[PDB]
């Protein structure tokens, strides 16, 4: 049967300091016991002073990240270049993820 | 054009229907005469040039093995109506009860078609009037006439189109409730002759009857419940044979 | 096809004309007392040999505590009523509380409004007087809706032919300080008003009274007649 | 209904605007201490209960709007406006911007997939952090403009003119209250009392508040006095 | 009453009538006749502008392996009918297991026109269609349909501005001969007869680039080429 | 008789409705566009209905590398820009490619056309000047509701546009060479917008400027920031 | 009243709205095509309304697939529409049959589409005439299509305002060279004919545009005439123009 | 489906006119039955009246209706009528109350009034029906979609004439045999032709015979009309 | 929701200081039967891109059709079709990736593994992978199927990290790729001896070698092997 999902390993870690935050991630991308790439970033700058990482199945990680970055673009459109606050960004993602609850 | 084209006029008339009735009025005459053991419906094969071939225009049609129809008005509108009539005969009936519908029912269905034309958005009434003759186990023989309004009513004999009045008149005098088929044929022929302008013979006339069952026209022997169709169209020869006895 | 459209003067003819049909319809009125509301109406008399027993009455129950009467095309009303009744149950079912007269009104109003800006549909030839009492409340409610979709409440109001005339009667015979504080007098007042147009008639008038907590009752031809008589008396005694 | 005139204007839209001129005067004035919205009731009889006239509505805690024209048409518009502010709060966990809200409303306007334009205009007033207190006028055309003060409805011609005179970039909430009251008075056929005019304002601290007759009367009175000065 | 196919107070369909006039817009005349075992349809070919590619001018179409159709009417409407005639002919085969018969195809086409006659949104098509073929059951055949939805079969027929003159000519021949077909074994001669009798009625001589001939025999319909026609034209310049 | 819809050609082969639409443009404020070989500016004179409103925004960003100035029926401009935003977006997402200005133009044309050939529709009544920098340099496009799009070194559209159009028609040899310096290009852009003035001088609320080029993403300069250009 | 709605037949059986569309066509730029010995050339007159126009940019000829060239006169936008559909109609042919669409085929496709717009009053005919063609499995083909959906094959064809002048010139070519005409020749010739035809619009300076599809000069594909080859013909025209 | 400046529905008004030109149908509600009578439009010596059904139709075993207007428009409305009847029966297992069926049929007509753009139905109906809740009832529905119930009523040609004759001879305690007579009389005096003859009549009753319990619908056969005629003395 | 039928194996590739090389055999296998021997699996797109595909062939043939149309459609109303606005390898990739991810999200995947190798207009080498799941990654070397297990280890010996790319000549890279292809013929049962190689260099442009064969095979030693344990002869 076709399995639409996969696992590309990787590990990320976000830590928030008193007046800064970090989002760290390893760079390896793998499939089973093979290394697909020693260098394939997974933590990205989405604009608006927001960093995000979607770790797990790379395709889905990719899509999600794209949809969000894009979501930022339109937010600026439909709301006269208003900066997207992290919490707003957050609630947005909830919706993105949940849109695919099935 | 999703609105009714046929609307009510202040006098209370349905414009398009009356006009369609006018178109009918100009069509070639057709008649139906109901006998005791049969019914005949005839018309004239108005050849629009001797180059055209007479046979290739069935003005009289078999709707079911026991029901025929003839018209007056716009042939095309008739042709498509016969198609739909034969169809519904099956869909709304033979496919549900395994037998063909009874005349009044089919007639009723046809009517329904024409009425829709009278009310559905974006269309014009059919410019035809049909005389539908047939038979069925329970109602016996019947003849009906159907109008563009959708209105239908039964007759003992009638005629439509061009010489309707004159014809109806002649029919009114010769018809009686003890007529054997041959005789009504006779009368049909006689009535036909007066409305026919030129040559009156087996190639300009079209008679069809609904009578006894014809096993010879079935196509197979074996099953004895169905003994054959009742609708039979007359041959050029058969018509003339009778004409010669004028 | 857009039927209800604007004109060079800023009017939606179909809606405006809709009102005319309202005027052609018989009269209906309702005045609200201190702990009740009554609604009276005059009966149509184009042809007489009617079987009163069955004929669709003019005042209808939307729910056990809300009624509606109207003036206009009798057919157009039925629809408004059904849609209202069905919405009455739906509110119950999903909010676990029956509609408030206001809500019901706003529902009925919006329906009409909708027909004024929808293609292929002509506005409703109707105006309604909706009345009743909110669940677990006693303050009487009387509301009015028109084909435009506009609605509001009234201490007393009327619609239908000659509504202007009787409206006037009310404009001076109803004081917002002593609303007809008794079923009897509210009825009186409504009758009085109704008489000014009805033209001396028993079966000509039908009067319905609505009290708190689903207490609704239509007066019989004769209970009314008694009021008529006592009114012609407080007229003849002068 | 989508036909252009030789002058290049949409008929039904122009006509739609005329119907609006037939409606109760609505006025809003935008300051740095808030935005006031006041309207004229206009009861078609004194039997009618003046309080059942809704012409100033709350769209959301930080946005209210006054209407003028065929008011029933405005129902769907308010509904949509509300739903949108809410929905925006749901998806972003924040307050929608007045402009966005407005734009959202207008976005609905031109959808001539409803037989005719709306025969009503709105004065949407609100506040958001990025653009402060704002006043907007929304037309059935689908167009909308931001103003510092604006009047619409039957008496809008004179009113606008008077606004033009009274407004300066520094009035106080009270001042504007009065003006709306004033100008309301100047253009109302009936005499301005607390049962036929309605004031409301929206402030950062307390949000959209519709004034209770009593408070209004106190201002009406406070007005009669300040006016009968010279 | 005169813009859409509704009825006029006299019970007429004006738009249908005007569509019949447009059939003459082209000014072409054509005729068809049946042989002993074939069918021919001649149609005048008129190429005006010199800049035209003569080869692309035709009003005669190959509908299917067995059916040929000639049109009298404007080209747009004509090609529209062709495509559909083609499509329908194919579908018929796929679904029924044998080639659509010319008459059936004519009937089907007629029924389609009737619809334009009855529904207001559809304008009739201003064209007339003569379908010819040698049917496996019926033999040489000619069926013609018009904007009214009318259709019928002919011993021979003609269509165009000078329709009446051509017809009379033919009417006379068959009245003299007594039969309903040219009594010739090869199509070549029938084609000849056909063109002869066309010249006989129009009062004009034809060159090779002025005709258009289509022939239909058992299992095939083909249009002759200029040279082919010439061989005909030559042979006729011996009887006359 | 022949101006009821766009589905009717007149006897001289014209589409009045389209034409009438084009006239909708002429009643909008002037907006100018001009480009060099490294930048594209959009100077749009904004318009005011009263002295208490906003000077309607004429400039809309469609992507980080493209934008447009509108003159006419705002709603339509919104619809058209939005469609433009989407198509720009589609190119980015699906091909990671910036949409070519010429390509965008081809799109607007095609979009407008559909509204000039079908019953019930109405041509768009707004003109647009689209500027954008891409793989092939700076670009300026003029869009007309008839569906016609043209690539120009400069232009302007709206009420009295013909003034600036001649200025540019002569100043070409001068601005086509303002490479490496945006300030000048804008100055020219303003100088052009001024040859179509009459009402008064361009003010700080009047002006609206948009620039885009080599190392400069589509940016909207409104109010304050244009001060140095009057 | 028979000229207010599209599908309406007048008492003489003409569809007036179509004929009006034709007028929109006439009121436009001139364009032509010359079917040559193993290809076809297209050329059209781009009227330069102002110095403000960026030179050689607002291309008007269009390609369909890779081997068909299209040029039309009238309401430009209507042309584009006709071409987009052409493209969809061509793709659809390839996807299912593999071989790129034959010109006769393609033309008919465009034909049937336009003819369709003269069948319902809810649509207006196309305000343009298109000349197009190319090379296929068996020869070059040149066609012209009018708003009625009528189209035919040509030896040469032209349309727009300079139409008669142009046709005249083409007529000359046909009678003087029945053998054929090398692609190169036809190029210059078209350049000329356009220059000549430009006289019926002799008031504005123009920009010529030519394209060709030749089995020996462009491998059967549609390419635009630019550079050395374009200048050559521009001068060849400027020569015989006096 | 539009409004006049006066506040009337053109097509509806006009429809009613069409109707007034239709034969007359009468429904008289007695104390022990209901009568429906109708004079047939356009006839002849040749029309077969024996096997005819053009104005009196059975809707359900307990409800019958008389038609005045376009026969075809009628049949459409009828068929759906017959259907709503059966749907109710299936859903509840009780025969449909007359008013319910009538109100439903009305609602359709009204639809044509309010939206769609289709011409209304050129028909008016008289419903004679029985039910366990209100016993015998007589109803009438016209094109506007409006309906009402009567003790006696008529539709079609010469309403005012007949209506006035009924209002005169009708009395609360009538009996079928008397209503039949009255019906005939009224038709007899409001005809537009020579004299009432069996061949021009359609007659039917809904009685609840005392020697049983279920209502019996009897559509009179030609001979019976000829008979009921002699007795009443129309000869 | 399908199951591949005719299939193609590994596609190997790597990037060097001035371009990229990619190679793939010419086999179409029907399970274990090496059915088709003349199957080109490198699809050049323009003069700057080669798309190597493994997996199901019918799906590859479709991707072919799709790529051609991409070219055709890019020409449309594009006067710069063969210059500034020509298809870049990156555009082609993204299109492909997107398609793959959509087909999988609709559970009807393009059963393939594709490597898009090319050079961008500004000179940058481009090497990126995408499979039936829409998974994508880039690296100095890339290989699908067995190539991933066998070829990458070898190729990575030449280019282990980014910094090694500018130190690698075409001679080297090409040699590597060829050796790898030889290894796979030895160890991959579905490989074929004949292959195809393509180099996309920022100067020489696109070089596409067809009909290469694995040569220099070590097999002689097979003679000194008898039995599987104790058999002496
Ligand atoms: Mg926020
Ligand atoms: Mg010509
Ligand atoms: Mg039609
Ligand atoms: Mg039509």
């Amino acid at each position: 049967q076709f399995n639409p999902y996969g696992d590309n390993g990787g590990t990320i870690l976000g830590i928030a300091g008193e007046d800064f935050a970090v989002l760290a991630g390893d760079t390896r991308n793998i499939t089973d016991y093979s290394i697909n790439s020693r260098y394939e970033p997974k933590v990205f700058d989405c604009g608006d002073n927001i960093v995000m990482s979607a770790n797990g199945f790379a395709a889905d990680g990719d899509a999600l990240v794209k949809r969000f970055k894009n979501s930022v673009k339109w937010y600026h459109f439909d709301h006269n270049d208003k900066k997207l606050s992290i919490n707003s960004a957050a609630r947005n993602i909830q919706h993105l993820l949940y849109g695919k609850r099935f | 054009y999703s609105f009714s084209l046929t609307t009510f006029s202040p006098s209370g008339k349905l414009g398009q229907i009356d006009y369609a009735l006018t178109a009918v009025k100009q069509g070639v005459t057709s008649l139906g005469i109901k006998a005791t053991n049969g019914v005949v419906i005839a018309t004239e094969k108005k050849s629009s040039s001797p180059l055209a071939m007479s046979e290739t225009l069935s003005k009289v049609s078999l709707l079911t093995p026991d029901i025929g129809a003839v018209y007056s008005g716009m042939g095309p509108d008739y042709r498509v109506l016969v198609d739909k009539s034969r169809k519904v005969a099956h869909t709304s009936y033979k496919r549900i009860y395994g037998e063909y519908p009874p005349t009044k029912l089919l007639v009723s269905e046809v009517a329904k078609i024409m009425q829709e034309a009278t009310q559905s958005g974006g269309v014009r009434p059919f410019g035809v009037s049909l005389l539908i003759a047939g038979h069925d186990e329970f109602n016996g023989f019947s003849l009906y006439q159907v109008d563009p309004s959708g209105s239908y009513f039964p007759w003992k004999a009638t005629a439509i189109g061009k010489g309707s009045v004159a014809a109806k008149t002649f029919l009114e005098k010769r018809w009686n409730d003890e007529l054997e088929l041959e005789d009504a044929i006779h009368i049909a022929l006689l009535t036909l002759k007066e409305s026919v302008e030129g040559e009156f013979n087996g190639d300009t006339i079209e008679l069809a009857i609904i009578g006894d069952e014809n096993p010879d026209l079935l196509g197979y022997t074996g099953i004895p419940t169905d003994k054959g169709p009742r609708f039979r169209k007359l041959t050029s020869q058969e018509i003339n044979d009778r004409l010669e006895a004028l | 096809r857009a039927l209800s459209i604007f004109s060079p003067d800023g009017h939606i003819f179909q809606v405006e004309y809709a009102l005319e049909a309202v005027k052609r319809g018989t009269c209906a009125v309702g005045v609200k007392g201190k702990n009740c509301v009554v609604l009276g109406c005059e009966r149509r008399s184009t042809l007489k040999l009617q079987d009163t027993r069955i004929t669709p009455s003019k005042v209808s129950k939307i729910d056990s505590h809300v009624v509606l009467s109207f003036s206009g095309l009798n057919a157009d009303s039925r629809i408004l009523i059904e849609k209202a009744r069905v919405e009455a149950q739906s509110h119950r079912l999903t909010l676990e509380d029956p509609v408030t007269v206001e809500y019901l009104t706003r529902y009925v109003a919006g329906v009409q409004q909708r027909y004024t800006q929808s293609g292929g549909v002509r506005p409703f030839g109707v105006s309604t007087l909706i009345a009743g009492f909110d669940p677990r409340d006693d303050e009487p409610k009387l509301y009015q809706t028109e084909p435009s979709g506009i609605y509001s409440s009234w201490s007393a109001q009327t619609i239908g032919r000659n509504s202007k005339t009787v409206r006037e009667f009310l404009e001076k015979n109803y004081d917002r300080k002593e609303p007809p504080a008794t079923v009897e007098e509210c009825v009186k007042l409504t009758v009085r008003s109704l008489l000014e147009v009805v033209q001396t008639g028993a079966k000509n008038i039908e009067i319905t009274v609505v009290k708190p907590d689903s207490d609704i009752v239509a007066l019989s031809s004769e209970e009314i007649n008694q009021y008529v008589t006592q009114i012609e008396q407080e007229k003849q005694e002068q | 209904v989508s036909t252009f005139s030789p002058e290049g204007r949409l008929f039904q839209v122009e006509y739609s605007l005329e119907a609006i001129k037939l409606g109760s005067t609505a006025i809003g004035i935008a300051t740095k201490e808030g935005v006031v919205l006041g309207v004229e009731k206009r009861a078609t009889s004194p039997l009618l209960e003046s309080d059942s006239i809704e012409k100033i509505v709350e769209i959301d805690r930080h946005i209210g709007c006054a209407m003028s024209g065929l008011t029933a048409d405005a129902r769907s518009m308010i509904e949509h406006a509300r739903t949108a502010a809410v929905t925006h709060n749901l998806y972003y966990d924040e307050d929608i911007n007045v402009e966005s809200l407005t734009q959202s409303v207008c976005d609905l306007a031109a959808a001539a997939a409803m037989s005719r334009p709306f025969g009503v205009a709105l004065l949407i007033a609100g506040h958001d952090a990025d653009d402060g207190y704002q006043l907007f006028h929304a037309e059935p055309s689908g167009t909308f403009y931001r103003y510092n003060a604006k009047a619409i409805g039957s008496g809008s011609e004179g009113a606008q003119a008077e606004l033009l005179n009274e407004w300066h970039s520094s009035l106080t909430l009270k001042e504007a209250e009065l003006l709306v009251l004033k100008i309301l008075k100047q253009v109302m056929e009936e005499k301005l009392d607390e049962n036929n005019a309605q004031l409301s304002c929206i402030t950062k601290q307390d949000g959209f508040k519709i004034y209770d007759n009593e408070k209004t009367a106190e201002l009406i009175k406070e007005l009669k006095e300040k006016e009968a000065a010279e | 009453d005169r813009h859409i196919t509704i009825f006029s107070p006299e019970g007429r369909l004006y738009q249908v009538e005007y569509a019949f006039k447009a059939t003459n817009q082209t000014n072409i005349n054509s005729l068809a006749v049946r042989g002993k075992d074939c069918t021919v349809v001649i149609s005048q070919k008129k190429v005006p502008d010199k800049l035209l590619d003569p080869t692309t001018v035709s009003y005669i179409f190959c509908i299917s392996r067995t059916i040929g159709m000639v049109v009298n009417g404007p080209i747009p409407d004509a090609r529209n009918a062709a495509l559909r005639a083609k499509a329908e002919a194919a579908e018929f085969r796929y679904k029924y297991g044998y080639d659509m018969p010319c008459d059936v195809l004519a009937k089907r086409m007629a029924n389609l026109s009737q619809i334009y006659t009855q529904r207001a949104y559809m304008r009739p098509l201003g064209v007339i269609l003569t379908f010819v073929s040698v049917d496996e059951e019926l033999g040489p055949s000619i069926y013609k349909t018009d904007p009214a939805g009318y259709y019928v079969g002919y011993k021979a027929t003609a269509t165009g501005p000078k329709q009446q003159e051509i017809t009379t000519n033919l009417e006379n021949h068959f009245k003299k001969s007594k039969i309903d077909h040219i009594n010739e074994e090869s199509w070549e001669k029938v084609v000849e007869f056909a063109i002869t009798h066309m010249i006989d009625a129009l009062g004009t001589e034809f060159s090779k680039n002025d005709l258009e001939v289509g022939v239909a025999t058992k299992d095939k319909f083909f249009t002759l080429s200029a040279e082919n026609i010439e061989e005909r034209l030559v042979a006729i310049a011996e009887q006359d | 008789n022949y101006d009821g819809d766009t589905v009717t050609f007149s006897p001289t082969g014209r589409l009045f409705q389209v034409e009438y639409a084009l006239e909708a443009i002429k009643q909008g404020s002037v907006t100018v566009g001009l480009r060099s070989n490294t930048h594209a500016v959009l100077v749009a004179l904004k318009r005011n209905a009263d002295e208490l409103s906003s000077y309607q925004k004429k400039i809309i960003k469609c992507d980080e590398h493209m934008g447009l100035s509108l003159a006419g029926l705002a709603p339509d401009a919104r619809v058209l820009s939005n469609y433009l935003r989407q198509q720009c977006n589609y190119s980015s997402l699906v091909f990671n490619r910036k949409l070519a200005v010429e390509r965008a133009g081809h799109l607007l044309c095609d979009k407008a056309q559909k509204n000039t050939q079908s019953a019930g529709g109405r041509p768009y009544g707004v003109g647009l000047l689209i500027i954008g920098y891409d793989k092939s340099g700076a670009h300026l496009l003029e869009f007309q509701p008839s569906g016609n799009v043209t690539e120009l070194y400069g232009t302007a559209i709206g009420a009295r546009s013909q003034g600036a159009k001649t200025y540019l028609e002569r100043t070409l040899d001068t601005f086509i060479k303002i490479d490496g310096n945006p300030d000048e290009l804008i100055k020219a852009g303003v100088e052009a917008i001024s040859q179509s003035l009459r009402d008064e001088s361009l003010t700080v609320d009047n002006l609206s400027i948009a620039i885009v080029g080599k190392d400069t993403p589509f940016t909207i300069y409104d109010g304050e920031a244009v001060a140095k250009y009057i | 009243g028979y000229d207010l709605s599209n599908s309406v037949f007048s008492p003489d059986g003409r569809n007036f709205q179509v004929e009006y569309a034709v007028k929109a066509v006439e009121n436009g730029t001139t364009s032509i095509g010359i079917k040559c010995n193993d290809g076809v050339v297209f050329a059209v007159e781009k009227l330069i309304t102002s110095k403000l126009l960026v030179p050689q940019k607002n291309v008007k000829i269009q390609v369909v697939d890779r081997h068909i060239g299209c040029v039309y006169s009238g309401l430009i936008p209507d042309g584009r529409h006709l071409v987009n559909r052409g493209r969809e109609e061509a793709a659809s042919f390839k996807k299912l049959y593999k071989t790129p669409i034959p010109i006769p085929a393609f033309a008919d496709r465009l034909g049937q589409y336009v003819q369709a717009h003269t069948l319902y009053n809810s649509v207006r005919p196309f305000g343009v005439s298109t000349i197009f063609g190319g090379v296929d499995k068996n020869g070059a083909h040149l066609y012209m299509l009018e708003p009625s959906g009528s189209y035919w094959g040509y030896k040469g064809a032209a349309t727009g305002k300079g139409r008669q002048s142009a046709k005249a010139e083409l007529e000359k070519l046909v009678d003087h060279h029945p053998e054929g005409l090398s692609a190169r020749e036809a190029v210059k010739q078209a350049a000329k004919i356009i220059y000549l035809a430009h006289e019926d619009n002799k008031e504005k300076d123009f920009e010529l545009e030519i394209s060709w599809c030749s089995l020996s000069e462009t491998n059967g594909l549609h390419k635009f005439v630019k550079g050395d080859l374009l200048q050559e013909a521009i001068d060849f025209a400027q020569k015989e123009i006096n | 489906t539009i409004f006049s400046p006066e506040g009337r529905l053109y097509q509806v008004e006009y429809a009613l006119e069409s109707i007034s030109h239709a034969g007359t149908a009468i429904g008289i509600m007695a104390s022990d039955g209901i009568v429906l009578a109708a004079e047939r439009k356009v006839t002849s010596t040749l029309l077969e009246q024996d096997t005819s059904t053009e104005k009196l139709y059975k809707l359900n075993d307990k409800i019958a209706v008389a038609v005045a207007g376009l026969t075809a428009d009628a049949e459409i409305l009828i068929n759906t009528a017959r259907i709503h009847a059966q749907n109710y029966l299936k859903t509840y297992n009780e025969d449909i109350p007359v008013e319910i069926l009538v109100r439903r049929l009305s609602d359709i007509k009204q639809g044509y009034t309010q939206h769609g753009g289709l011409r209304p139905f050129g028909v008016s109906f008289i419903y004679a029906g029985y039910d366990d809740r209100y016993g015998y009832q007589l109803y009438t529905s016209n094109p506007s979609g409006n309906y009402t119930g009567w003790k006696a009523i008529s539709v079609g040609a010469n309403t005012s004439a007949a209506q006035t004759l009924l209002q005169m001879d009708y009395k609360d305690d009538m009996k079928v045999d008397d209503a039949i007579e009255l019906a005939l009389k009224t038709l007899s005096k409001t005809t537009d032709s020579s004299a009432l003859t069996y061949d021009r009549l359609e007659f039917a009753t809904i009685r609840k015979g005392a020697n049983d319990g279920e209502v019996y619908q009897k559509i009179f056969k030609p001979q019976e009309i000829k008979d009921i005629l002699v007795k009443t003395g129309i000869t | 929701t399908q199951q591949p039928i005719v299939t193609g194996t590994s596609v190997i590739s790597m990037k060097y200081d001035n371009g990229v090389i990619i190679a793939a055999d010419n086999l179409g296998s029907y399970g274990s039967l090496l059915r088709f021997n003349g199957v080109e699996r490198l699809i050049p797109v323009g003069d700057n891109t080669v798309v190597g595909i493994s997996g199901d062939i019918s799906d590859m043939q479709h991707i072919e059709r799709l790529l051609k149309d991409l070219v055709t459609e890019n020409a449309y109303d594009n006067p710069l079709a063969d210059a500034e606005e020509a298809l870049e390898p990156s555009y082609i990739f993204e299109y492909l990736a997107t398609v793959m991810y959509q087909r999988r999200s609709k559970m009807n995947p393009l059963w393939n593994a594709i490597i898009v190798a090319g050079v961008q207009s500004n000179g940058d080498q481009f090497l990126r992978y995408v499979n039936l799941l829409g998974v994508t990654y880039s690296s100095p070397t890339l290989a699908t199927g067995f190539g991933a297990h066998m070829a990458n280890p070898l190729l990575r010996k030449v280019v282990d990290r980014e910094s090694d790319i500018p130190k690698t000549t075409v001679q080297v890279a090409e040699e590597a790729i060829v050796n790898a292809m030889r290894v796979l013929y030895y160890r991959d049962a579905r490989s074929s001896r004949n292959f195809s190689l393509a180099i996309i260099d920022k100067n020489t442009g696109l070089t596409f070698k067809k009909n290469l064969q694995v040569e220099n095979m070590k097999w002689d030693f097979a003679k000194d092997i008898k039995g599987y344990g104790t058999q002496k002869i």
